[PDB]
């Protein structure tokens, strides 16, 4: 696509030191294509041998946030309850929904269910869902109507109740 | 809840559908009628040579002209729903006696036509796949056989002209 | 005939908010927009004193719409037209059906996939048999202008030979077919100014039908008894087709 | 069972309009009898024949002058206008004793439950009968959906009285 | 005309065969309140019933036509004469209740 | 019929940028410019009310273009007109045809060349049918002004009576005839305001026709068996040429 | 509508016939792409068979009636319904690539 890649095979601290320099002699091709050290080329070291990464939260949908400007999300996995205010305030403070199905048992009002925990706390954004079998695609699918109205045309603005879902 | 009481709820307009008296009444009259659809589709399932026992084995010999009367006496199929006399056919002895003579009434004296049904094809289905036809010397058709028939089985066929059979005909043991 | 009727059916065609245009193409303006209720009554002196009347014979409406259509027109107010449902299988009721083997069902898949190519086209039409305008759709192509979206759609209407669903403010009527459009173009404004006479089809049921509309899953199913004319098959040549050779035997 | 009635709902009009004798059209029936119109209860309004006899009784002369009122054609309730009735005390009206009464104000139910649901527990003192000053120091408002629930909870709080919401 | 009556909830009724029938200004009343009820492309034998709902309450911008329809079905009902209906609260969460007053062909005779 | 074939056949006059004018006269200016889609709906209320529909009769489209020709026009921004291809030998098909010995091979060479001067004309002009401007020409004269040129354009087209293809913005219709041409001297302007309403010649194909238009070289293989009337040689008088003396004996 | 399969370059298939058949939805797109490629006074059996190219190629200014007889010969066909086809990139070195996009009779059945 344009981009120039150049790869060495040796794997793990193999850096290639060279911009594509200037050399003693011959009319330069580096600063042409783009290759050269004050040139825009993103020269990524080979990385150290095989590293592990940890078992992050699912607060690591901020590196996918700080990366897409998503502006509705959901998760395959279902939220554990004790993370669900975290992604709840989430949600508003980063100007985007957040879509979480529950299964039967959350249809009360205590404040011990997630759900209304959300509601108490006004996070408006973290719109949650029902499915009776734990059908998680029910989200899916709502997000797949929802975010369905293109902001130019007149009364495009729809509401949800009554639409045809997948 | 089967396809047919579904698929006839539709016509329930949705004032109707979620009362429990209403639904239960339509659901009433809808399995009334459910009976006969499961009537009509089971009754190819419940006619046929196959499964057949009784009264309608007997309409069957009466369409094939073969009458559970054989006047001849068969040992027992000791592998209720059915007993006749000595000298008649227990059910499936007669089922299977009654493809035979489906079989002969389609006969042709050919092993392999091409254009009509063979000799062979229909003695082969005939006996659901353990006989097989091949013709002798002096117009003899030797017949072989699977041994899960008994010999008493088959010489009756013979003895009473129920195989197929265009001028002669024999067995092999 | 009846005083009754009057309001009953004067309200049975209800604008809605959506505000279809001369079938769907809304995107002009409507200079001048009227109808044209007219009546037949005959005229010398009723006869008798006492109860001669009944003789007020109904009309075809008429509804003219002469609008200007601009390459860019500004809809000010007027809500997105969504594309009908196909509501055809609502009462759509297999199960009764026979039970057949594979590749005897799926015989039946080919031949189905087969002329539903051949069939799907109409079946649509029907569907959208008042609102041209989705049939047809929009243009779709940055070439051609709003005005060349105007003109072939007015043509492919009027080619169409179908009736239209026409909205004056306040009556979305149901059958309109285009009886006159004329659109003129003069040589001090690039817009195309255009007048057009739709004429309602007005048709009642003569026969005892007891649905009024049903499904196309059961439209057939509750037709009555259909009747063709006669023909004489014996004196035909476009498919006189021999006798198979399975029949002269037999 | 999710019923169509949860999308619609078609019922019949139940309060009589709940109007106030406002306009000129607001005419009066001076009964007599103590039966249903006490003093302190001074008068009662209506706009149709059956609610008065409802209140009254199709057999006592109060209802039968409704009954000529209301078919009179161009009665005046089609006009903005009501019926009510009065009472002056003919003899000797005997009002049985009433007991303490506390009515509350005039609350819209649509901000007391979201007010009420973030408070875990409850605070009352009360006193009846001039008794011992009562403390109440749990009320769980939280699962409370309608002011009947909160009328309940404050019924089983306050002990020596009865709660009742209307 | 007579009809069969449903009892509070609006369920159906059997027995008592000619007295479970609604008489009369009652039928009407009845025939409006659950004409009313019919949504549109549910009946596969009358798939224009009454008013279409699933199409009205599922898009914004149809309250003029939901009171137009309203009346339509109202006022084409065997034995009513005119309608007086208006909108009473205003989507007191986001359910608006409409009040419908109509004039049944009775309590015309003076 | 069927509501697809309007959109089918209303994009089936493209108009192409050169803007053909009234048949390649672009050369006045169009002060007006209007089409006429009118359509006859049977009146009465249509008798069933299942499907006795189809009662849209179409009609001929007419064109009014008035405009103003003068001495000398100055057109703004119009492609060239170039002249069409003769594209007759496209499927031209001969070396099937017998051997033949020279000068019997150039007597036919003598009979081509015989009456090519008697029908290339015709053939041209069937060829240049839909366009008479370029088959009549560009008049080529210093002597005759404008309207010398447009009259005597006009006249020719109108004398030649035959279909010519007219353009209004957004369409290039295809076989319009010539129905009025009204022009006009005031004693206050001396240019000419004309008027000419076109109507078209709308025309389908009956029978059977795997071709649709087939070259010249094939147009005649592919033609049906065509049928001419009788008639009676015995008793013809223009051509009874005597018996040949070669035939009498024989 | 059948036809006959073509395959990646666009030569012709024999042999398994009733197979190399395309059946639907894919017939018309193949039908489509290669009627786009039908010069129109090429076939001496249909010499108007479909645009003309050999005369809006070689002359200058007919982009616009590129596009109008594209979607001519696309929406002549028998199948589709719409299109949406507009130009994507400017001759790029001087070929021009348009974009078309159109709904078959398919993916209309809800």
């Amino acid at each position: 696509n344009g981009y120039f890649k150049v790869t060495s095979s040796t794997t793990g601290a193999t850096s290639l030191l060279s911009y594509l320099g200037v050399a003693t002699s011959g009319t330069d091709i580096s600063a042409v294509l783009g290759m050269n050290s004050e040139s825009g080329a993103v020269l990524t070291q080979g990385t150290d041998q095989v590293v592990l990464p940890a078992e992050t939260k699912l607060e690591g949908i901020t590196a996918i946030k700080s990366e897409v400007n998503i502006k509705g999300a959901m998760f395959i996995d279902q939220i554990l309850d004790a993370d669900i205010p975290g992604i709840a305030s989430f949600a508003g403070a980063n100007n985007m929904l957040v879509y979480e199905v529950f299964d039967t048992g959350y249809l009360s009002k205590n404040v011990s269910n997630p759900v209304w925990a959300v509601k108490l706390a006004g996070q408006s954004n973290f719109r949650c869902l029902l499915s009776k079998s734990g059908n998680r695609k029910f989200a899916a699918t709502y997000m797949a109507r929802m975010h369905t109205v293109l902001f130019s045309g007149q009364n495009t603005a729809i509401t949800m109740q009554l639409k045809e879902l997948s | 809840m089967s396809d047919f009481l579904n698929q006839y709820l539709l016509y329930l307009i949705k004032q109707y559908y979620e009362k429990p008296k209403a639904n239960a009444e339509a659901q009433l009259l809808i399995s009334t009628w459910e009976t006969y659809a499961d009537f009509i589709a089971n009754f190819g399932n419940n006619f046929d040579i196959d499964n057949a026992e009784g009264e309608v084995l007997d309409l069957i010999g009466r369409i094939l002209d073969l009458s559970r009367q054989v006047n001849d006496v068969i040992p027992a199929s000791f592998f209720t729903s059915k007993v006749y006399t000595d000298y008649q056919l227990t059910d499936t002895q007669y089922r299977k006696f009654l493809k035979v003579k489906a079989a002969k009434n389609i006969c042709s004296p050919y092993l392999a036509s091409d254009e009509k049904i063979s000799l062979q094809q229909v003695v082969f289905d005939a006996f659901d796949g353990r006989a097989y036809v091949v013709d002798g010397k002096d117009q003899t058709l030797r017949l072989y056989v699977s041994p899960s028939i008994d010999d008493d089985e088959l010489r009756l066929l013979i003895n009473l002209d129920i195989l197929p059979r265009p001028i002669t005909f024999r067995y092999i043991i | 005939m009846s005083l009754v009727n009057g309001m009953v059916e004067s309200l049975n065609n209800t604008k809605s908010e959506t505000e279809i245009g001369i079938g769907g193409y809304r995107l002009f303006a409507r200079v001048r927009e009227t109808v044209n209720y007219r009546n037949i009554v005959p005229t010398d002196t009723l006869e008798d004193g006492s109860s001669s009347t009944d003789d007020i014979i109904n009309e075809p409406i008429t509804v003219s719409i002469e609008g200007v259509v601009s390459n860019l027109f500004v809809e000010e107010r007027q809500y997105p037209q969504l594309v009908s449902r196909d509501f055809s299988a609502v009462g759509e009721i297999t199960a009764l059906l026979p039970a057949k083997s594979q590749q005897q069902i799926q015989r039946i898949s080919q031949i189905d996939s087969q002329i539903r190519d051949a069939v799907l086209a109409a079946e649509r039409a029907e569907r959208l048999a008042g609102k041209p305008y989705e049939f047809f759709g929009n243009s779709g192509n940055s070439a051609k202008t709003e005005q060349e979206k105007f003109i072939d759609f007015m043509e492919a209407l009027y080619f169409s030979r179908r009736p239209t669903e026409v909205s004056v403010n306040f009556r979305d009527y149901k059958n309109m077919a285009l009886v006159s459009f004329i659109p003129v173009r003069d040589n001090n404004t690039k817009d195309t100014r255009f007048t057009a006479d739709f004429q309602q089809i007005n048709y009642s049921t003569l026969v005892y039908t007891p649905v009024s509309s049903p499904s196309k899953s059961v439209s057939g199913k509750v037709s009555d008894a259909s009747n063709k004319g006669g023909q004489n098959p014996e004196s035909n040549e476009t498919g006189e087709r021999s006798l198979l050779s399975s029949l002269v035997g037999g | 069972m999710a019923s169509i009635s949860e999308v619609i709902r078609v019922s019949l009009q139940q309060e009589g309009r709940a109007i106030a004798p406002d306009n000129m059209n607001a005419v009066g029936i001076i009964t007599g009898n103590q039966g249903v119109l006490s003093t302190a209860d001074r008068y009662r309004i209506y706009r149709t024949a059956a609610a008065v006899a409802s209140d009254f009784g199709a057999s006592s002369q109060e209802s039968a002058f409704a009954n000529t009122f209301f078919d009179t054609t161009p009665n005046p309730i089609s006009a903005g206008g009501v019926l009510v009735i009065g009472y002056w005390r003919s003899a000797s009206e005997t009002v049985a004793a009433t007991s303490a009464t506390l009515v509350s104000e005039q609350t819209s139910e649509s901000v007391l439950i979201p007010l009420l649901n973030a408070i875990n527990d409850g605070s009352f003192t009360i006193t009846v009968d001039g008794g011992t000053e009562q403390e109440v120091t749990a009320l769980d408002f939280t699962g409370v959906s309608e002011l009947s629930e909160v009328a309940t909870i404050l019924n089983s709080a306050i002990t020596g009285a009865t709660v009742s919401e209307d | 005309m007579r009809v069969r009556t449903l009892d509070d909830n609006g369920d159906w009724t059997f027995g008592r065969g000619k007295a479970d029938y609604i008489t009369s200004k009652k039928a009407i009343a009845q025939t409006v309140s659950t004409r009313i009820k019919s949504w549109a492309n549910d009946n596969p034998l009358a798939m224009n019933a009454n008013i279409d709902w699933k199409d009205l309450l599922g898009r914004k911008g149809t309250e003029d036509t939901i009171l137009r329809e309203i009346e339509r079905v109202v006022v084409q009902t065997d034995g009513v004469i005119r309608v007086t209906e208006l909108e009473v609260i205003k989507t007191e969460k986001r359910v608006q209740s409409i009040l419908l007053s109509y004039d049944t062909i009775y309590d015309d005779s003076e």
